[PDB]
């Protein structure tokens, strides 16, 4: 009911003073209803198995999407990591994003959602 | 026009906050800001001091002195304050909000030392509050809280409390003095973190804060470390006029009232482990009980922010010097150990730690090495539940770590029985961590002779692959199915080659998921959509329970040597119902995972099969409490569906429990033929687990005291079994 109810870790919108690539709320409402998070900075030969054991930590995971590459097809250095509701997603956001795999800071953010076509460089 | 009520909210804020300025100038400066903005409008003020003297204890002192100033200018103000507090405290109890409520209480209690409330007036009510131990048919959790709410209080109040009814309050001791002996300890062992009473007894909350408030009686309620902003206001203070407390009636016991659950302190440390630098007040002391209480309460707060959640704790207002690293790590590990459940997300703890070895690089490491040296030494008499934490957490600190450790310091546990807790231990931690990375990365970071400990690998079993056995039935089926695979079959052409199998099928099934986990197994993307594609086939095969069961066999067949896959599988098998809970359940408690039995995986999954059913009844719970709210054939539907729902969960949780005294009386009865020790690795684990299942899912189980209590934990029952229910009953009573 303060300033204790302060979420600066899943806060939704990382106030980029710059021009645009998400300016209307016909996206950004499925932003803070999503379960979706998008997960960037992965190691070239992290697996499928690896982040599940990770992300499940803070809730149950639905689906990871392996980000690849349009030419290559392979690991591009990205994934999706979909929850079952917002309550564990926020969690990761909040204890994971920041944190290490395969040795390296993994930044994670909030993503409208996967389409497909979405999973390659 | 509210940038009035913003500035004010956040100067309320701001004092207990630090600064580059004496926080009594602070406290005098808000004084006359606030009070010039009394007429100019009171009630937000008003709103605003009762919120902080709610979500706010850590700063309790601070904010009970502002509320001093402020009635040394303003008698009726103080007046409508208090009208406030008690009429919030009066919503509280209600609403069952008992952690918060004691939070009031505290605050109330301190304002006698702030010259605003009348010193007797706070006993008048103390004295009711130790009144309903007197209650007939009333659980002990009721009483045992009233009383709480009190001693607790008195490390505040208490000083210049007993100046006064120390003719009653000599009264209220020995009459909670009797009821406090007079109270069951059913509870304790089930809640304990070690059983071992060395070198650090786990006592009961009660039962220890009555030995910390004795420590303060006779050092004549003076204590060390609770900062009075008040002292250097007394000044100003004294001419400021108290006031009544009207008489309260504690709110009576309704069928519709909750408890607290009973709680056990968690004790790791003592002033010995730290010796050079300021001495850790005593177990039995009350400073201490002060400062975990407030740290507590600083992650109470900001838990959701790891980042700042550091910094709040390691400037903690501390008056007399205290070693807070220790203080820190330990109420960490007392709040991710507490018995049931810990008070936020495992996860986050991990995080935290992390978060404050990198504010204090300094001092926290070193601490952290110490405290897990000691968690391990002491492992022997830890609980199961609170290990799987430890092995959970570790793994997980040492991703981030480089898998840094000095493991040789552990080399005496290769020296032990494998069954043995120590052992166990770092198996099941190299294990996790693991699944954090591969295999290999983990052979290379442990030291030549714990290479033993380490991960099986992730290998695939396909009993019809390069087997020479051609001796075993449906070989050709499997190899015909191979290629069919391969070549983009469907699922009626899946079924040809299947209806050409001898014998429910105990052989059709067989042939069939040893098939397709074989070409799946490369990833956990094949296994998934194969199971999905293939879906229709499996949904065929296992049609009865007998069939959904041996899926599981022969699956586990398959990946024995890759648990993390057996999890994932089961967990998406039951969500496209390609198995139900109940088979699940049958299956863990099957011969086949004898050998493993033990093993955090195995339990790991039986709990996940239990969350999916727990979050599938809530959901169905939320569509009908919302359908109500509004064709609605859909209510017939979801009704219909919703006792359904629950009719699975009651069965799933009898069977757990039918299954679990299945094997249990099976070992009392065997030590007791031949006369062998009970203690075994394996009883204290199975023990134990039976009593994890009681503790985390205690809310849902109360609902079958009808069927658990008369029909499956009856007097007939070995006494070792029943007490851990009589044990889970101890919490709602």
């Amino acid at each position: 009911l303060k300033a204790l109810r302060s979420d600066s870790y899943v806060e939704l919108s990382q106030y980029r003073d710059q021009h645009f690539r998400g300016d209307n709320e016909e996206q950004e409402k499925l932003l803070k209803k999503s379960c979706t998070l998008y997960v960037g900075n992965l190691s070239f030969y992290t697996t499928e198995e690896q982040i599940y054991e990770l992300f499940s930590k803070s809730g149950d995971i639905k689906k990871i999407i392996m980000g690849l590459d349009k030419m290559k097809k392979t690991a591009c250095g990205f994934c999706f990591v979909e929850y079952y509701s917002r309550a564990d997603a926020e969690n990761a956001m909040r204890y994971i994003n920041g944190t290490r795999l395969d040795d390296r800071i993994i930044r994670t953010d909030w993503d409208a959602g996967f389409k497909e076509g979405r999973q390659y460089g | 026009a509210n940038e009035t009520e913003d500035h004010l909210e956040s100067l309320i804020c701001k004092v207990g906050e630090k600064s580059a300025c004496s926080l009594e100038s602070n406290l005098e400066g808000l004084a006359g800001v606030l009070e010039a903005d009394l007429p100019n409008y009171k009630s937000k003020i008003l709103r605003l001091l009762c919120t902080v003297a709610r979500l706010l204890p850590e700063k309790l002192t601070i904010y009970t002195t502002l509320v001093g100033l402020l009635n040394a200018r303003n008698y009726n103000f103080g007046g409508e304050f208090v009208e406030a507090m008690i009429r919030q405290l009066k919503e509280s109890l209600k609403a069952n909000n008992y952690n918060e409520a004691v939070y009031l209480v505290r605050f109330l209690s301190d304002l006698v030392n702030c010259h605003v409330i009348a010193a007797p007036s706070m006993v008048a009510m103390f004295e009711n509050f130790v009144s309903v131990t007197q209650e007939e048919d009333v659980p002990q959790v009721r009483r045992d809280w009233y009383v709480y709410a009190f001693l607790s209080s008195l490390p505040w109040v208490g000083k210049e409390l007993y100046e006064k009814k120390d003719a009653e309050m000599d009264r209220i001791f020995a009459n909670t003095e009797s009821y406090l002996k007079r109270r069951q300890k059913t509870h304790v062992p089930m809640l304990q973190v070690w059983t071992a009473d060395k070198p650090h007894p786990q006592e009961e909350y009660l039962d220890c804060l009555w030995a910390q408030i004795q420590k303060l009686k006779k050092d004549r309620w003076q204590e060390r470390h609770i900062l009075r902003p008040y002292l250097a206001f007394d000044s100003i203070l004294c001419e400021a006029l108290q006031h009544n407390l009207p008489p309260f009636t504690p709110p009576p016991h309704t069928e519709d009232s909750v408890y607290p659950m009973p709680r056990v302190i968690f004790r790791m440390f003592d002033y010995t482990d730290d010796p050079e630098g300021p001495v850790m007040p005593g177990s039995h002391s009350v400073e201490r009980f002060v400062i975990e209480e407030n740290l507590h309460c600083i992650i109470k707060s900001h838990w959701k922010e790891r980042k700042t959640c550091a910094a709040q704790l390691v400037s903690y207002p501390g008056k007399n010097k205290i070693p807070l690293n220790y203080h820190i790590v330990e109420v960490i590990f007392a709040e991710l150990f507490q018995l049931p459940a810990p008070p936020h997300i495992d996860v986050m703890y991990t995080t935290l730690l992390i978060e404050l070895c990198k504010l204090q690089p300094g001092s926290l490491p070193q601490v952290l090495a110490q405290a897990t040296e000691m968690l391990y030494m002491r492992l022997d008499t830890m609980n199961t539940t609170c290990v799987d934490r430890f092995i959970n957490w570790f793994s997980h600190h040492l991703s981030n770590f480089q898998f840094r450790w000095s493991w040789e310091d552990w080399s005496d546990c290769l020296s032990q029985d494998p069954e043995s807790p120590k052992p166990k231990f770092v198996r099941e931690v190299l294990e996790k961590c693991m699944r954090l990375s591969y295999h290999q990365r983990i052979l290379d970071i442990v030291p030549p002779t714990f290479s033993a400990l380490c991960p099986a690998n992730p290998t695939c079993i396909y009993k019809y692959g390069d087997e020479s056995s051609n001796s075993l039935p449906g070989h050709s089926v499997a190899l015909c199915l191979a290629v069919a695979f391969k070549s983009k079959a469907t699922n009626d052409e899946i079924f040809s080659i299947l209806k050409d199998v001898p014998n429910f099928n105990p052989l059709k099934i067989e042939v069939f998921v040893q098939t397709l986990l074989h070409l799946a197994a490369k990833s956990f993307s094949h296994s998934f959509s194969a199971l999905a594609k293939f879906h229709e086939v499996f949904k065929t095969l296992a049609e009865s329970d007998e069939g959904k069961l041996h899926v599981l066999r022969v699956m586990f067949e398959v990946w024995r040597n890759h648990p993390q896959m057996i999890a994932v599988l089961v967990d998406k098998m039951i969500r496209t119902q390609i198995v139900d809970c109940a088979a699940v359940a049958n299956w863990i408690f099957s011969s086949e995972l004898s050998r493993d039995f033990t093993r955090l995986f195995v339990w790991e999954i039986l709990h996940s099969t239990i969350r999916k059913m727990n979050k599938h009844v809530l959901k169905i719970q939320k569509e009908l409490e919302e359908a109500k709210e509004k064709l609605e054939e859909q209510i017939e539907r979801l009704q219909e569906k919703v006792e359904s729902a629950q009719s699975e969960q009651k069965n799933l949780f009898l069977v757990i429990f039918q299954r679990f005294i299945m094997i249990l009386t099976e070992h009392l009865v065997r030590c007791e033929t031949d006369g062998t020790s009970v203690l075994t690795p394996w009883y204290k684990n199975c023990i134990e687990r039976l009593q994890q299942i009681f503790l985390q899912h205690h809310q849902i189980i109360q609902q079958y005291m009808v069927t658990l209590e008369n029909l499956l934990f009856t007097a007939e029952l070995d006494p070792h079994i029943l007490a851990v229910f009589q044990q889970f009953c101890a919490l709602q009573a």
